[PDB]
């Protein structure tokens, strides 16, 4: 770039505000085919996608999201909703704009938009200015050193989208590769009931009223709140050790593993964790150790493999907000097999989803470093 | 909607001018006796028709309609009569208009009702004005074939902002106290909240079926009153059709009338009663049946004990319950195992949340008979209805059309629920109704198309670190 | 909203919505309606077809200056059908007042009821007057006691009778005989302040340079005497003739209409004004309405000895704590009546 | 907490047994009669000192306390000698008994107050039983140096569940009217609410500062009822002590009384009134100045424009706001246009969200003062408070201490807001408070570091795709 001048936004920039919408009907399903797309996350399902008003989505508008946000930004990718909060940018010239380069260009400054704090709309106050431009040498070659850089993004984003790809898929080919091996087990491995494992222990919670017992203390709290993790070393909670005396609950050893039994599942997959730490965990969650015979990492991996269905041997236990019984879940029958049928298998179903887990040596520790310099580079690029 | 949904506007319009139960009391008050006026007028006067009536004082005339409708409205004190003599001072003798129909000693009074318009008010000409402004308002509802009480139920819906029925459900159970039974009697109901459940059989069979008028109890005075009113709009026989106030708990009546043939109600839930308890009442002709009562946070089959007790030989029996009452403690057990000790509970059909007014949670409909083959049936339904925006749904004929032709004879369709044997819920420990829901979603795929479309992943992948390593020259 | 005798009194208004006035008209029982001759006109020239116009209508009028007193009830014989119009007024009109006009008894008719002033005089509500002219200078004498109404009106000018020696006697005789006639006769006596009018604006942009000057001189010739606060206020302007024979004529709120050696002058008194006061009001549409608010509140409270006056503050003003007023002007039948009432409040 | 928690929790034991209004009124005269005897007792009795009393009779005795504290309680009709008759059949001499103190006609009266304690009640023998159980329980309240009114706190703050202050918030604000002014007087207050906010300054400064009683005037009949009662119970001088009922907006009073020296105040938010307005409120003493009204749906300034018209030529003043009056349309501007004339608005400070029960909203404070330098200050603040699991935080004394010394003498301290100027905030639209926060944590990194860890990554990853691979043998 020889000659640059910043230009204000609004001067090049057509702004329009929604088409009408009325897409709250009753039903909306994945049968459905429309994309619904919103802030924070940028999908909701289907609904029938033509005849509505629709606009349509053309080739290359941006949004914004929004009153209160003004932050989040999406390419409109091929041709989409209107979706119940959308407020629509494009521009006036075609021969200078071309305002892919501008979605990347808007995303650059989050100088105010690092601020969502106060009842507001910004419409205007974006819409002034400013943005840096290759003017004035326009329209000769103005959009022409642009493909240069306007490449780097794409293939930078190119690279986030296909490891976000093939993270999905890595995890959907592992666990369909999971539970081919592995199971059906002949012949024939001891179907050992749950329990008949280890002594497991229940937990425990102690009031918030005493802040004796709640304010400090170095034994790390375990909520399911906090859980969702995998392999939890610590959490956001850590109570008192004087607060033992009346806890409710057991300190636990250091190679342990724990399972909800609230709320996640009655709908969902339930969670649990490798806690490599001495904890203790709430009313709402059991914590479990076995006993000698075993290899701690295959009765984990054992666990989460058939999640699927010991969540569905206690499912419903009543229309209340609470899930899965006690007995039901403490009276399930595993294939145990041999020491030699545990440390093999574990170790290669370890290093594999070691390999896809977070952090340290992981699929994450290469996505939100390349998202770190991806950002570091634009902001390199984009000055004088 | 049609010439309706605008008028159901003006009613949201007349909604003013103060919080909303004090008004209201005066509202239905003044429709209640514009309705009871213009139907007096339409028995005295279908044929010489006169908006202005005379002092005829023919009594022996006058005592046949307060043997037919029971009351005689006036000589000269109906509302067309009223409407000419508009704010004229005063007001108060509305009081001494409701000493008009409270005669009606001969026979079978149902009077002793219209306590509701009482006086405040601050001066008498605020008095003489508001009731004024209110008869004036009311008197330009351009209604008149003569469809009245949907407004009146809009209204009464209107608050708790009680909970009574999203009235699609009401018209569900209705066709589960179906079918083909020309019987007297319908219909029983303990704690019947508004009349709405108790409306809609008889409403659809005025003359296709003939058994009797309606029976039933209900706890609070004013939602009483206004259930009687209620009752009273829908053009419905004097014969004996009433409810008396109190409580099923405290006061079951009538047992000498009858032995019933079909039951609905809503009870409410989690209504915690005394403990447990002081009286002889698990020495009742119902509770000791069972075997325990019905303690305190566990407050809701006494509720269908009850029900259970007032039953005929063959008719069916369908109550409202929520499913989290689902073992609820060896108490509960119990009782639940002398209610599957025979095939007194016939089907439980499940209902998806919320498809009520903010509650938020799913339902349940139990349906008892006396009438078996025998073995359980939990036909549970889960998902569609749409829920929460506008009603919602509400509700989708064809899917309770179909479900009551599951309901009919006894399909096993997967991807809903199907039968069960006895031997399975004694295998179970009675639970209400994990079984037999299957579908799961869990989809299979293929090793070698996901992994040679990682491989691709790959392909790209690599490349494009590769140029992003030529884009790292700075 | 002084009408709050009936709680609520229906004391409606549009403001200025001949819309909203048909809507009362239509809205029933807001049984009194108050609205302008400039709203009421506004409504018959931009309405004719209202349901009042055969109806059982009863007006009441008040405080009738000569803009629309009678083309607004040319209009009302006209767009009327059925009217009782009545009058509270302290202006007869019948005998000498306008000599030109539809008269008080016949725009409305007999008198009905009256409350002269003499009885009010003597039930104790206002005082008494006592009404001296200043035969104090032979020089003008003639010119004083001309009454030569043409040639007063005509030949009155700024030498021949506001001569820079009379203005200057004027100015010697009024602040000698002030803490006289105010009663600060005494250090701890209590004070009453004082209003002079005039009726030429050229007289009072020489009058407050006079004062200042003449107090200035005044404190010079021995270092003790103390001096008066004197302010005065003025727009614009003799507009129209808007009266009888003879009252004054309102001055409009147009801020500079006159030539800025009348506007800036009093922008500059005003900036004294705010200096010795501290005070934020400039002389703008805004500030110079609420100026003159805030001029007569503190006029009112005695901590303003001498207020300069052209044409405001002498219908609609009350001062319970001003007993003496000081005129160089010639006035008439009522007009000066209502001068004179400026002070006889108890 | 020490021995007060315990009490606290016995409290919300008494708390049953209805809906908590209405057995809560008679809660509030129960503890209210208990306090004024006592506190009478207290007085008359300092020194022979009698559970009973006597006849005494001596009427000019009698009045001194009649011109001291205004009232005398009774001979007899003390708490401590009628909770000797209790359960005693009747109870309606307790009407009777708000008969005595509300004698008080010599001087200044303050009574006409305690019409609290109604009869609803459906039996007499319900009203003895009952309120015998609310006198019976509320006397054994273990209370008695004589700290007494935070469980009033409490009880008038377990409700809306209105809206009135955390209380450090209040005390923050108190010490906002701060300083060094022994300045008659303090403190008036529009739409004052609780006397929560009224009470942390003199009753700090009870002998340390000494200007007048407290002035005051709230909307709600029942709110200004409990206010009464709540600046009554903290031990307060009778002299002028009052608030009068009304709106500020409606019947501003008192205008000759006075202009005043400190006020604060909490002004609820989006209180839509009369448009716009139909009198000539335009020309009013105190909106003419601003040039136009506040409408309905900007209803806010309005409190804030009759706040600064009640001031001395040297008092400050603080009001609560909520930051989304920002701009809010052309009519704010202006408003704002007239508030920044001077340098009328001297701060504006921040306050993170929530620090309210469920609001959830930030709000901000605003403090003005006749007393210039002259620029603008638009001191700002944010996190850290904590919000709301408790209270919560409930709020470092050290922060508000050091936003106190900030507040003292104009710094400008980066990563917290500091000092603009006015031709800053002529540059904005004048805006409140865009500026001057600063700090965004966008931290920088290295090229290098970064892409040989990158490398690292390639070098784990690409071995491991090996082993995948080596792993691929089926």
């Amino acid at each position: 770039g020889v000659e640059v001048e910043w230009l204000p936004l609004g001067e090049i920039t057509k702004y329009e505000q929604p088409t009408k919408y009325l897409v709250k009907a009753k039903d909306y399903h994945d049968t459905y085919t429309i994309p619904v797309l919103t802030a924070g996350k940028t999908f909701i399902l289907g609904y029938t996608n033509e005849t509505h008003g629709i606009y349509q989505a053309s080739k290359a508008p941006v949004i914004i999201f929004d009153d209160f946000t003004t932050a989040n930004k999406w390419v409109d990718f091929d041709f989409k909703a209107k979706s119940s909060a959308m407020k629509m940018v494009t521009s006036c010239d075609d021969n200078k704009t071309l305002l892919k380069y501008v979605y990347y260009w808007l995303n650059t400054l989050p100088s105010e938009f690092a601020e969502g704090d106060h009842k507001r709309q910004w419409i205007s106050n974006y819409s002034q200015k400013k943005i840096p431009i290759p003017c004035p040498d326009n329209p000769e070659k103005s959009l022409a050193i642009q493909s240069e850089i306007v490449r780097i993004l794409d293939k930078f984003t190119a690279l986030t989208a296909e490891l976000t790809a093939e993270l999905n898929m890595r995890k959907k080919q592992y666990n369909y590769y999971r539970d081919q091996l592995l199971s059906f087990k002949e012949g024939e491995v001891e179907w050992k009931t749950l329990g008949e494992i280890g002594k497991w222990y229940g937990g425990g919670t102690p009031s918030k009223n005493k802040i004796e017992f709640w304010e400090n203390g170095s034994i790390p709290w375990i909520s399911p709140k906090d859980m969702g993790r995998t392999l939890v070393d610590s959490s956001e909670d850590y109570i008192t050790e004087e607060a033992v005396l009346h806890s409710s609950t057991k300190l636990i050893p250091a190679n342990s593993i724990a399972i909800v039994v609230r709320s996640s599942i009655l709908d969902k997959v339930l969670p649990s964790a490798l806690i490599k730490v001495p904890a203790t965990l709430n009313q709402d969650m059991k914590a479990v150790i076995p006993h000698e015979n075993i290899l701690v990492k295959y009765i984990y991996h054992m666990i989460g493999s058939r999640g699927s269905d010991i969540l569905r041997a206690a499912k419903k236990t009543g229309g209340s907000v609470a899930s899965i019984d006690s007995k039901k879940l403490f009276s399930f029958k595993i294939p145990v097999p041999n020491i030699n049928e545990q440390q093999r298998i574990v170790e290669i179903l370890d290093k594999f989803d070691t390999l896809t887990n977070s952090i340290t040596e992981g699929l994450p520790r290469e996505i939100e470093l390349r998202q770190k310099q991806y950002e570091y580079y634009r902001d390199l690029l984009f000055s004088f | 909607a049609e010439l309706h949904r605008q008028i159901w506007q003006i009613a949201n319009d007349v909604r003013g001018s103060v919080d909303g139960w004090d008004f209201k009391q005066y509202v239905l008050g003044a429709l209640f006796y514009r309705f009871i006026s213009e139907n007096f007028s339409s028995y005295i006067e279908a044929g010489t028709d006169d908006i202005k009536d005379d002092a005829i004082k023919t009594k022996g005339y006058f005592i046949y309609p307060s043997q037919l409708f029971c009351n005689v409205a006036a000589k000269a004190n109906t509302n067309d009569r009223l409407n000419a003599d508009l704010n004229s001072i005063f007001v108060a003798i509305e009081s001494s208009a409701y000493g008009y129909p409270s005669e009606a000693d001969i026979k079978g009074l149902f009077a002793d009702f219209d306590t509701t318009s009482n006086r405040l008010g601050n001066t008498v000409k605020d008095k003489n004005a508001r009731l004024a402004a209110v008869l004036k308002g009311v008197e330009g509802l351009k209604l008149g074939i003569d469809l009245f009480g949907d407004a009146y139920e809009f209204l009464i819906s209107n608050y708790a902002a009680e909970f009574f029925t999203p009235q699609h459900v009401s018209k569900l159970i209705a066709q589960l106290a179906m079918h083909g039974q020309t019987h007297v009697n319908k219909i029983y109901d303990p704690a019947a909240g508004s009349g709405s459940l108790l409306l809609q059989a008889k409403k659809q069979f005025d003359n296709h079926i003939i058994e009797e008028g309606f029976f039933g109890q209900e706890i609070n005075h004013t939602t009483y009153n206004l259930a009687r009113m209620n009752m009273f709009l829908h053009n419905i026989n004097y014969d004996k059709f009433d409810i008396k106030l109190g409580n099923t708990l405290t006061e079951p009546h009538f047992r000498d009338e009858k032995p019933f043939d079909a039951i609905v109600s809503n009870p409410p839930y989690s209504v915690k009663w005394i403990g447990s308890d002081d009286p002889t009442l698990i020495n009742d002709e119902r509770f000791a049946p069972a075997g325990v009562l019905a303690p305190k946070s566990k407050a809701d089959f006494a509720f269908v004990l009850h029900a259970l007790n007032y039953l005929s030989a063959k008719g069916r029996a369908a109550i409202v319950c929520f499913p989290g009452i689902f073992y609820r403690g060896g108490a509960e057990q119990k009782i639940r195992q002398y209610l599957v000790d025979n095939n007194y509970v016939e089907t439980v059909i499940s209902l998806a949340p919320n498809l009520f007014f903010g509650t938020t949670i799913a339902v349940n409909i139990l349906v008892l008979s006396k009438h078996k083959t025998d073995t359980n049936v939990q036909f549970i339904d889960a998902s569609e209805l749409f829920k929460k925006e506008t009603n919602n749904n509400i509700l989708t004929d064809a899917h309770i059309e179909q479900i009551m032709q599951v309901f009919a004879s006894k399909e096993d369709v997967a991807h809903l629920a199907k039968s069960v044997a006895f031997e399975t819920v004694v295998a179970n420990d009675y639970n209400l109704s994990v079984s037999s829901y299957v579908e799961a979603k869990d989809n299979r795929e293929i090793i070698d198309i996901a992994e040679l479309n990682a491989e691709l992943k790959t392909t790209v992948s690599k490349i494009d670190q590769l140029r992003k390593d030529i884009d790292a020259i700075v | 909203m002084k009408e709050y005798q009936r709680f609520s009194p229906d004391s409606v208004n549009g403001s200025e919505n001949t819309a909203g006035l048909k809507r009362n008209l239509d809205k029933d029982d807001n049984k009194i309606i108050v609205t302008t001759i400039q709203k009421l006109n506004n409504l018959m020239k931009a309405e004719s077809d209202l349901p009042v116009y055969n109806q059982q209508v009863v007006f009441i009028f008040d405080e009738c200056h000569r803009s629309q007193f009678g083309e607004a009830q040319k209009n009302l014989k006209k767009k009327f059908k059925r009217y009782y119009q009545f009058g509270f007024t302290g202006t007869p009109i019948f005998p000498e007042n306008a000599l030109g006009s539809e008269t008080t008894a016949s725009v409305f008719g007999r008198e009905l009821h009256s409350y002269v002033i003499t009885d009010a005089i003597r039930d104790e509500k206002v005082l008494k007057f006592k009404v001296d002219y200043n035969d104090v200078r032979p020089q003008f004498k003639s010119l004083e006691t001309e009454t030569d109404e043409k040639k007063l009106s005509a030949a009155e000018n700024q030498q021949a009778f506001l001569h820079p020696m009379r203005i200057q006697e004027i100015t010697q005789y009024i602040l000698n005989n002030f803490r006289q006639k105010t009663h600060r006769t005494f250090p701890g006596s209590k004070g009453f302040n004082a209003m002079l009018a005039v009726s030429s604006v050229d007289a009072a942009k020489a009058y407050y340079a006079t004062f200042k000057r003449l107090q200035e001189e005044a404190a010079n010739k021995s270092a003790t005497y103390k001096p008066l606060r004197i302010a005065t206020i003025f727009s614009f302007a003799a507009n129209e003739e808007q009266n009888a024979i003879g009252e004054i004529s309102d001055e409009t709120f147009d801020t500079s209409a006159m030539d800025s050696s009348a506007k800036e002058f009093l922008d500059a008194a005003i900036r004294e004004y705010n200096s010795h006061f501290k005070t934020n009001f400039s002389t703008d549409s805004n500030g110079f309405q609420n100026y003159y608010r805030d001029l007569a509140q503190r006029v009112k409270n005695q901590d303003i000895d001498l207020l300069i006056v052209v044409g405001m503050f002498l219908t609609g003003f009350d001062a319970p704590t001003l007993n003496t007023l000081f005129v160089d002007k010639n006035l008439r039948y009522h007009g000066l009546m209502q001068a004179f009432s400026r002070t006889n409040r108890i």
